[PDB]
């Protein structure tokens, strides 16, 4: 019933984004990258993939800050191509992927405002996916975050700012409480939008958005032990989206200890066996290196369905792992510290 | 297993046998502790903040060593000087030579128990963690001997006729080719680079998915062939004379198997005497917590009447309610002296 | 030797203060209450409360550290006696 | 001096690799960290020590601890951070003894 | 002095600002300078004068890759305070400092 339609508007773009799956590096592509000894030789072993001739114009001294910036500018021009050819049931979905980067850029645009800076932080120091090159009133808003917050409501992040009054970001709230309260309102609005689009895109995507609400339920309550934010301050940072919602979030707001978040993940047998990072050992994978193996395990499962929108969000989050894996191979090669070079995630 | 220890002073020692008449609640053993040194009023209540911290700190040390009992080979054989925890709870008394009664009970008797427990906590954290490193390297013993031909060490596939000695003009490389591209590699092993031996292709050992072979080549043409081997999906692994040191690692797999066994009996003899000393140290600290808060809750003419209790199962709601009426008329949490101990180890 | 401290407290928690102060010091105190008349008022702490007199002797000189936290927990104001 | 120029050659190797572990987990925080500086945490006071009557200016570090990066990451990262903070506060404790 | 200053790099100063050495008093200056690839040598010389002639700057950290650009400038500094330390970077560890030339 969503299969006999959906090739009307989104049939060419789905076959395109599955053609970009075939360019995601396999295990045998990674095993030829870990044999490289210099970043000059990593330029050679990357040319046998579909990345080829992307570092051919930079410099003869090839540093790791150029490879990282040239890898992620290739994911932008692949995402901007699939957005400029998108139709309105899919273009509303592709704009919801960029709100995770518009949130990370709005917060970067108010730290310069509280410290009296300008557009000099905008162009070089923001992610190109969530980018402000339109809404040009943001680009000249030198006002101290009061006549500027009245311009951020002329931006697609306006519907998320209904829990942040312009007096709260005016030195009243910490800069990470403004992040995660927007990201709480972002995931809960993206979970409802992915439920209105029913059928195949609501059962291949809501398992991904349930785990994203349980990563930030576990990682927030673990990093909130030594710091000064109360239990009522992190209970409003939990997104009400995941599997943990009525019961786990009641216990996670009362934890105060790492052993009290381990026995609330024991109730859920998918989250236990993920809590066996166990960083008391010197060399092994930590907790977030085991949460990244589960983020990309659910993202590979979105390509097992066909007629759905979840094939596009599971490509951006697997081309982001390419910009994290190849840089990690390049950062263990340039430093010649390649005993932990196998601590990447072998996606395909 | 659980436990409850409650003293009920004011004959008065005969009403403790009346608690044994309620057969459905407890047996109400005596568990007498000897007379200690008194003479302080400010330091008696000031020791109550230190004795509560000492009873909790010594409880986690013995509960951490009971968790290490699964690593030596659930098991309940931790006798306390040829005596079970239930047999010692019916025959508990002061040692008077390890916890001396001539010394002060608040400061000096506790500090001898504190410094002894802190050294046994240090000797359990420093010595037992070193044996985990030889067992942590023992986890890497089979890790070097697991997987395919690439992930496995070559301590058992070695052969003197499989490599070319006098390597001044030759070199033998252990190449791995898949089972599907074996015929594609046999027509391309001599054409991967210049000056390649075209008849030295000999599959020494094969696996279920691939096959490991030997490929002789010159000393100068080893790098360009291996760079072309990555394009042709061939896995070339380096080889050296460290197999005699891997044969020494084959004996180190038996040396670590000997270092685990020689340290097994040494650590099990250490955990059998130190945990019994720390469990008796927490038992002496509970009686110090029972000698405290009984001269303040009750009067101190000379000394309060000493008494204890026994454990109970599933009738504690009726046992606390039957003691709630007899203790509400004594006073004006519980209305009397009460300390909840855990008889279980895990 | 020592053991005298004088303060004041409201009558709306005078029965709740003496019940909690006995369990915190494990006894060894003599707290004699004394009620008052028509209410006074303080600016920041206590507004329009018919208070009562309070003295906790306890003869301890280290139980004052067990009487310093209990006095501010129930909002009692002491004075040099 | 020379023994602690080869000791900071491996401490700064581990600390720069710990930054490489933290960018693998939590995005890029090289614009949040640089912008959010208001007050310092690790300062120095100049002590005096003398050999044969000639005083030598020596430095001793101290911590007036209020963390400006107490919340950094906190939903992504936060465990690779605060062990990057330990691997560079240990480098400052060494580099003040070199200074 | 009482502060620690760092010239460093783009990756070096963001590791040391997490150590807790950066202080911002906008009346005078910030106590660091992130050097990118597109800063001239004239900008490195100006902030190096600012850190020497400041009162509370006690220790100056700088990468040896950056210090060779102003090698004529720090040899002119022959005082006891502040200490100009030369630290390694990515693929530029250590060859020879100005302090070990003084031997």
């Amino acid at each position: 019933f969503p299969e006999l339609y959906f090739n009307v508007d989104n049939g060419y773009l789905e076959g395109l984004v599955r053609g970009l799956k075939a360019g995601v590096l396999s295990q045998a592509d990674y095993l030829n990258l870990v044999q490289c000894e210099t970043l000059e030789d990593l330029k050679l072993h990357l040319q046998s993939t579909d990345y080829g001739n992307f570092l051919a114009n930079e410099a003869s001294p090839l540093t790791v800050s150029v490879i990282d910036d040239r890898l992620k500018e290739k994911m932008v021009v692949e995402f901007r191509h699939m957005r400029n050819h998108a139709y309105e049931p899919l273009a509303s979905f592709l704009d919801f992927i960029t709100y995770s980067y518009m949130i990370d850029n709005v917060i970067l645009l108010i730290t310069g405002t509280l410290h009296q800076r300008s557009i000099a932080e905008l162009v070089p120091k923001c992610h190109p996916l969530g980018s402000f090159e339109q809404m040009e009133a943001v680009n000249i808003a030198q006002t101290p975050a009061e006549l500027y917050n009245a311009i951020l409501v002329d931006t697609p992040l306006a519907a998320f700012f209904q829990d942040c009054i312009s007096e709260q970001d005016l030195d009243e709230m910490n800069i990470e409480i403004i992040r995660n309260t927007l990201y709480k309102a972002y995931l809960e609005s993206f979970y409802k939008f992915c439920t209105l689009l029913g059928g195949t895109t609501a059962d291949a995507m809501c398992p991904i958005l349930e785990f994203e609400a349980d990563r930030r339920a576990f990682i927030i309550t673990i990093n909130s032990f030594g710091t000064e934010l109360s239990k009522e301050d992190r209970a409003k940072l939990f997104p009400h989206c995941g599997r943990l919602y009525p019961e786990g979030l009641a216990q996670l707001a009362r934890a105060d200890d790492y052993e009290q978040v381990k026995n609330v993940a024991d109730y859920y047998p998918e989250y236990k066996l993920l809590f066996e990072g166990a960083g008391s050992n010197p060399g092994d994978k930590t907790l977030e290196d085991r949460f990244f193996e589960h983020e990309v395990k659910l993202n590979k499962l979105a390509f097992l369905n066909q007629f759905h929108f979840g094939v596009f969000y599971a490509f951006v989050k697997l081309k982001e792992q390419e910009c994290r894996n190849i840089v990690w191979i390049a950062e263990c090669i340039a430093q010649r510290h390649r005993a932990k070079i196998d601590n990447y995630i072998p996606i395909f | 297993t659980e436990f409850w220890l409650i003293s009920a002073p004011g004959t008065w020692e005969k009403l403790h046998a009346a608690t044994t008449k309620n057969n459905n609640l407890a047996v109400s053993s005596k568990f007498n502790i000897p007379d200690l040194k008194v003479g302080t009023l400010d330091v008696l209540v000031g020791l109550s903040d230190e004795l509560a911290k000492l009873d909790a700190f010594v409880e986690g040390v013995v509960k951490k060593v009971a968790q290490y009992m699964a690593d030596v080979l659930k098991v309940q054989e931790n006798l306390l000087a040829n005596g079970v925890d239930l047999v010692t709870y019916i025959t508990r008394f002061q040692w008077d030579m390890a916890k001396y009664p001539i010394k002060q009970s608040l400061k000096n008797i506790s500090e001898i128990i504190a410094k002894g427990v802190t050294q046994i906590d240090n000797d359990l954290k420093s010595r037992a963690s070193a044996y985990n490193n030889l067992k942590g390297n023992l986890q890497n013993l089979e890790r070097k001997n697991a997987g395919s031909l690439l992930t496995r060490s070559l301590a058992e596939i070695v052969k003197k006729d499989d490599f070319v000695l006098d390597s001044e003009y030759l070199v033998t490389l252990l190449v791995v080719v898949p089972k599907l591209n074996h015929n594609d590699w046999i027509k391309q092993y001599e054409t991967l680079a210049e000056m390649v031996v075209p008849r030295s292709s000999n599959v020494l050992s094969e696996d279920q998915d691939s096959y490991l072979c030997n490929v002789t080549l010159f000393r100068k043409a080893v790098d360009d062939f291996r760079h072309k081997a990555r394009e042709n999906k061939f896995i070339v692994r380096d080889f050296q004379y460290n197999e005699e040191e891997m044969k020494a690692d084959k004996e180190e797999m038996n040396r670590l198997s000997t270092d685990k066994k020689k340290q097994f009996g040494p650590l099990v003899r250490w955990l059998k005497v130190n945990f019994s000393e720390a469990f008796i140290a927490w038992i002496h600290v509970k009686a110090l917590r029972v000698f405290v808060e009984s001269v303040l809750r009750y009067g101190l003419p000379v000394n309060f009447q000493a008494m204890l209790l026994q454990p109970n199962k599933k009738t504690m709601k009726k046992l606390r309610e039957v003691l709630y009426e007899l203790y509400k008329h004594l006073d004006s949490y519980y209305p009397y002296v009460y300390y909840k101990i855990d008889c279980n180890l895990l | 030797r020592l053991g005298f401290v004088a303060g004041v407290i409201n009558r709306e928690r005078i029965p709740t203060f003496e019940r909690m102060l006995w369990r915190v010091c494990r006894g060894n105190v003599f707290l004699r209450q004394a009620e008052i008349e028509n209410p006074l008022e303080d600016p920041v702490t206590g507004d329009y409360v018919h208070k009562s007199v309070f003295i906790i002797f306890f003869q301890g000189d280290q139980l004052k550290n067990r009487v310093k936290k209990i006095c501010e927990g129930f909002r009692a104001s002491l004075y040099p006696c | 001096i020379i023994e602690t120029k080869m000791l900071m050659g491996e401490v700064m190797r581990e600390a720069a690799f710990s930054l490489a572990e933290a960018k693998f987990t939590a995005g890029d925080f090289s614009t949040t960290v640089i912008q959010n500086v208001n007050k310092a945490q690790v300062k120095i006071r100049a002590k005096k020590d003398n050999v044969a009557g000639v005083t030598l200016p020596v430095f001793e570090h101290y911590h007036e601890g209020t963390d400006s990066y107490e919340l950094t990451g906190l939903a992504r990262g936060g465990e690779q951070l605060a062990k990057l903070k330990r691997n560079y506060a240990k480098a400052v404790e060494l580099l003040v003894e070199l200074a | 002095g009482k502060l620690i200053a760092v010239i460093g790099d783009e990756d070096t100063v963001t590791g040391f600002l997490l150590g807790g050495i950066g202080e911002l008093n906008k009346n005078r200056h910030p106590n660091f300078l992130v050097v990118e690839k597109d800063t001239t040598i004239n900008e490195i010389e100006d902030t190096f004068r600012q850190f020497l002639n400041r009162d509370d700057i006690g220790i100056i950290l700088i990468n040896q890759y950056i210090a060779e650009m102003v090698r004529h400038a720090l040899d002119a500094h022959q005082r006891s305070i502040p200490a100009v330390l030369e630290i390694p970077s990515k693929e530029h560890p250590y060859d020879a400092a100005k302090d070990s030339i003084l031997r």
